[PDB]
RNA sequence: CGGUCCGGCCGGGAACUCAAAGGAGACUGCCAGUGAUAAACUGGAGGAAGGUGGGGAUGACGUCAAGUCAUCAUGGCCCUUACGACCAGGGCUACACACGUGCUACAAUGGCGCAUACAAAGAGAAGCGACCUCGCGAGAGCAAGCGGACCUCAUAAAGUGCGUCGUAGUCCGGAUUGGAGUCUGCAACUCGACUCCAUGAAGUCGGAAUCGCUAGUAAUCGUGGAUCAGAAUGCCACGGUG
């Protein structure tokens, strides 16, 4: 149950199985099932290699799995060059879109030491 | 962001001046305020002093500075640390 | 000839047109099942009617306007004892008894100014 | 046909106004289908009291306006005239619709 | 507020009256999506030049009698207090304590 | 309550057994207001605890009560200054709600699936006096009984 | 502080509203604004003159502006010319074609905002406030009032502690909804600052 | 009641809901007991409501030289080519950190998916903005209607009925951040909201301690308003469940 290079949950519903792709959500994944021609419902377990195929090559045609990684770490690489507010934020690990810092910063910021 | 439809925003001041500077193609780094202005095309190679508050921090616009607008290269608050 | 009863229960406004003969509910041109999905409701409604003689004996047109379901299904139940009591006036009695002529005089409270609810106060620290 | 719709503050003003009104149409012409009482917007202001903080210190005022509809469906010569120019008015505002 | 603050605020209200149809017209021709696209540069180029004290986003709705920023009503055009003032005086029209 | 001696409020019996009891349990469960999914619950467990035990649907609840159900309680005191926890013979009517009370508990405590279905296993372990209800109310005639000393 | 101001707990009970017209949101505002103008110019003018309730009603585009004085003959002055100019100046204020009524106040000394401006007038004059207090409450009694209070505050006789003092003859239900609490304030501008005169004059009980 | 587009939509009808205006009704008035034969209390009937029926408004003399000279007024002092005034940009949004008040959670009384029922209260002409079309969506285009019991905001959501997930850091949770956007507004970099796709932290009920609430209350679910171009988990209201 390989797609996209990672593994799928073999139980899970397709929808959702799907998910665990990275750079596959909810949306991406029904989109994904459409394309094939799948219900939601079915799982992994009682799904053909010719039906799998199909996903996968689907799945190909989006930017997913270590290619989005690559992207989006690409992204913030040239960000942090600009030196940019948002690059700046990046570098500190503090909050990019313009929340308090003040106060409840603490997902970017990390867990409180003193 | 700005809309699509609405088209990139420049400062009418700044535009004048690059298109001024890139004419000549003298150098010379623009004193500029509007830091809400989008950097354009025309705008690389030039080097802007970007207000930020209290002193005009001059930035050299690169090709990768293009969609982003002038303030973001100009830190308005000067933190160190605690 | 239409003996009738206006119920009001919350923010409901039932209004129970009672016949004699039979017994069906139609609640705003639907069946009892169908309006009231769920059973306490179609209980209450039906209560009176079971604490007094009722098995095919009179059908019973209903609208409701206002309210959720429990409210309305109170309402209803208020107009039906209403009716009852405009048909027979004996049957208050028993409807005394039971607690049915009783319009359920309780609305919702205000929103009262410094508490977020009708009477939860805001969180207090003392120092 | 004349749609005759008073709005005002004080109810007793506009319930004796109204009155009024509908005298002045009933004698000079023909109809009038009553007063009819419309729904009183309620205007609720809730307003800090104090000049400065003690903010669950506040006076919830409000501005009750009542609406007045008269609806008359017989415009006599005589009695359409009578309702702009002879009714007068205190503190009400009277939208006559034709 | 300060006399200032008020006469700044009178200064905005008078531009935005004078450039209203101005600005209007080219705020009209920037939305039009079957326009230009030179013409619509043009227009918020032009927008950009007219005096900013001439846009209504730009104005404060302060107290006509007071000049507060702030705790403000529209029915009045006041301040929170000097509608209460009003209010208890008997200055405005209809309004009174209310409960319910 | 200092000076109002009050007469407590009269609930509406359950719909599908007429039992005050059930839906007084049934209240007790529920959470946000959610009578409708609380009572849905109760009458499945109660459903299940039939099909289980085989007697019927609320004599085996009652049966199941009686069981978690506590004769003594503990209270308070201080006469003179230390603690004197004073066993007292709770009222019957609190008594039954005391006991449904500590069975919601059991059940929320519980690791099965639905709530219903945890519901109706505590309701059996009462029953069968085996599970967490059952083993509160020993623990508090245990508390009552050691300060039986005091009475 | 946390006593309700008498005249606007009773608004729709026992007082009438000094502005007495209807207008929609739109203009509402500038209505009011107007009337707080007229209002001003009016105790501007009519300082002199012993006014108390300026009352401001609007039909069909025209102010009719009822002002209760205790000395019509200053503001009425000869025939109408002292009305005449104060009737165009209303009329500039506002923008509308204005009237101008001028309403004996029998009896001033139970109007409750003409005894707050004499106790004031008395202040700035540098009398004994507690003596004038004391007069006023004197005055009341005689005229027929049930009862009257009346209380100044702060910088009496230019002590640097700010007390607050009240004389209280009679009948003065505050908290009664169908009493005529005729209440008003009026601000003494001493050299030692603002001495501050509160009145209620519990005219009677209505039904 | 007649007619059928099975829509109160249309003749009509003034009943019922409903809409306000004027009333009646609740006062321990009546019966019983207790109590000094008193006040009253306890109980009872009738009554929709019962003993202040519920909720509000209503805050005595004063207290804390409490708060406010940044609403406003105001004595005093002080500044007066500056402590005044205009502008642009920045800041008030900073962030090792500590506290307060909220929201969202940790899940199965749940989530997710489809179907379906039931509100109340409001707001709205530089406004609210159906229907129709485009747009996955925020929204865009055309554009009636309505100063509004008419039109609009505006399909209430919990709920109910089926399906699914089966106790996992999960189809819980939504932080965070990358990308693409939309709207407002001269302008969204500092620094807006909302949308889409992606990302999917912590968190598995919380130490000491501690707060609210006695009934349509708490809890929970939504909905509106004000200010406001835009921008609420705050505030102010409204009903549902309970
Ligand atoms: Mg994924
Ligand atoms: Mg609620
Ligand atoms: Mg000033
Ligand atoms: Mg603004
Ligand atoms: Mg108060
Ligand atoms: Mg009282
Ligand atoms: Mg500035
Ligand atoms: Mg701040
Ligand atoms: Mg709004
Ligand atoms: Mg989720
Ligand atoms: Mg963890
Ligand atoms: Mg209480
Ligand atoms: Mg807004």
């Amino acid at each position: 149950a390989r797609i996209a290079g990672i593994n799928i949950p073999d139980h899970k519903h397709a929808v959702i199985a799907l998910t665990s792709i990275y750079g596959v959500g909810k949306t991406r994944s029904k989109a994904i099932l459409a394309a094939a021609g799948i219900a939601e419902d079915v799982k992994i377990s009682e799904l053909s290699e010719g039906q799998i195929d199909t996903l996968r090559d689907e799945v190909a045609k989006f930017v997913v799995e270590g290619d989005l990684r690559r992207e989006i770490s690409m992204s913030i690489k040239r960000l942090m060059d600009l030196g940019c507010y948002r690059g700046l934020r990046h570098r500190r690990g503090l909050p990019v879109r313009g929340q308090r810092t003040k106060t409840n910063a603490r997902t970017r910021k990390g867990p409180r030491k003193p | 962001p700005r809309s699509l439809k609405k088209g990139p925003f420049i400062d009418l001041h700044l535009l004048k001046k690059v298109e001024k500077a890139v004419e000549s193609g003298d150098k010379k780094p623009l004193r500029t305020w509007s830091r809400r202005s989008t950097i354009f095309p025309n705008m690389i190679g030039l080097t802007i002093a970007v207000h930020n508050g209290r002193q005009h921090v001059p930035v050299f616009v690169t090709d990768e500075m293009v969609g982003h607008k002038l303030g973001e290269f100009a830190p308005t608050r000067t933190y160190r640390g605690h | 000839n239409q003996y009738y009863g206006t119920g009001r229960r919350k923010s409901s406004a039932a209004r129970v047109f009672i016949k004699p003969g039979n017994g069906k509910i139609v609640i705003n041109q639907r069946s009892l099942e169908q309006y009231f999905g769920r059973e306490t409701a179609r209980m209450v409604v039906r209560q009176p009617l079971e604490l007094v003689d009722m098995v095919e004996k009179l059908d019973l047109y209903i609208t409701v306007k206002g309210g959720g379901i429990s409210g309305q299904a109170g309402a209803i139940r208020h107009g039906i004892t209403r009716a009852l009591m405009e048909y027979d006036e004996s049957l208050r009695s028993e409807l005394r008894k039971a607690g049915f002529v009783t319009r359920d005089a309780r609305q919702v409270e205000r929103k009262k100014v410094g508490l977020r609810k009708a009477r939860r106060r805001p969180q207090f620290s003392k120092r | 046909r004349i749609r005759i719709r008073l709005k005002a503050f004080d109810h007793r003003l506009i319930d004796q106004a109204t009155a009024e009104i509908v005298e002045t149409a009933k004698r000079t012409g023909a109809q009038v289908r009553g007063p009819i009482p419309l729904p009183t917007r309620k205007e609720r202001f809730t307003v800090l009291i104090s000049p400065h903080v003690n903010k669950d210190a506040r006076d919830q005022y409000e501005i009750r306006t009542h609406l007045r509809l008269v609806d008359i469906v017989e415009p006599t010569e005589k009695t359409v005239d009578a309702l702009m120019r002879l009714d007068l008015a205190a503190g009400v505002d009277v939208q006559i619709s034709l | 507020a300060k006399q200032s603050m008020k006469a700044r605020e009178v200064k905005r209200v008078a531009l935005a009256d004078k450039y209203f149809a101005k600005r209007a017209e080219l705020k009209a021709i920037i939305s039009d999506v079957n326009a230009s696209d030179e013409d619509r540069w043009n227009a918020v180029l032009k927008l950009q030049t007219l005096p900013r004290d001439s846009s209504p986003s730009r104005q404060r709705n302060r107290c006509r009698q007071t000049g507060r920023p702030h705790g403000f009503l529209r029915k009045f055009g006041l301040s929170r207090i000097k509608v209460r003032e009003a209010a208890m005086r008997g200055e405005i029209p209809g309004l009174k304590k209310a409960s319910w | 309550p200092r000076r109002r001696v009050i007469g407590q409020r009269k609930i509406l019996p359950d719909p599908k057994f007429g039992s005050e009891l059930l839906a007084k349990f049934v209240n007790i469960l529920m959470v946000d207001g959610k009578k409708s999914t609380a009572e849905s619950i109760v009458y499945s467990a109660l459903e299940t605890l039939a099909q289980r035990s085989g007697k019927s649907e609320l004599e085996a609840f009652e049966v199941a009560l009686e069981n978690v159900r506590p004769t003594v309680e503990v209270k308070s005191r201080r006469v003179g200054g230390s603690t004197y926890q004073v066993p007292v013979e709770v009222r019957p009517v609190r008594r039954n709600a005391l006991a449904m009370r500590w069975i919601v508990e059991a059940a929320r405590k519980r690791g099965d699936k639905s709530m219903a279905l945890r519901l109706a296993n505590e309701l059996s372990d009462a029953a069968e006096n085996k599970g967490t209800a059952v083993k509160k109310r020993e623990d508090v005639h245990r508390m009552a009984e050691a300060n039986k000393a005091f009475a | 502080g946390q006593k309700v101001h008498p005249n606007g707990i009773r608004l729709g009970i026992v007082k009438p509203w000094n502005s007495t017209w209807f207008a929609n949101t739109k203009e509402f505002a500038d209505n009011l604004d107007s009337d707080f103008k007229v209002r001003q110019y009016l105790t501007k003018e009519l300082a002199k003159a012993s006014v108390s309730r300026i009352v401001i009603e609007r039909p069909a585009k025209s102010i009719r502006v009822t002002i209760h004085t205790a000395r019509p003959g200053i503001v009425i002055g000869k025939k109408g010319e002292d009305v005449e100019k104060l009737r165009k100046v209303v009329a500039d204020i506002a923008g509308v074609p204005a009237q101008i009524n001028i309403a004996e106040v029998r009896k001033p000394e139970l109007d409750a905002k003409l005894v707050a401006d004499s106790i004031t007038s008395q202040l700035e004059r540098r009398v004994m406030f507690r003596r004038a207090m004391k007069r006023a409450v004197q005055n009341a009694m005689r005229l027929g009032a049930k009862g009257i209070k009346v209380e100044v505050s702060g910088r009496l006789g230019g002590a640097e502690i700010a007390r607050t003092e009240w004389y209280r003859e009679g009948r003065v239900p505050l908290h009664t909804l169908r009493a005529d609490i005729d209440y008003n304030t009026s601000e003494a501008h001493t050299t030692y600052g603002v001495i501050g005169v509160k009145v209620w004059i519990f005219k009677g009980e209505l039904g």
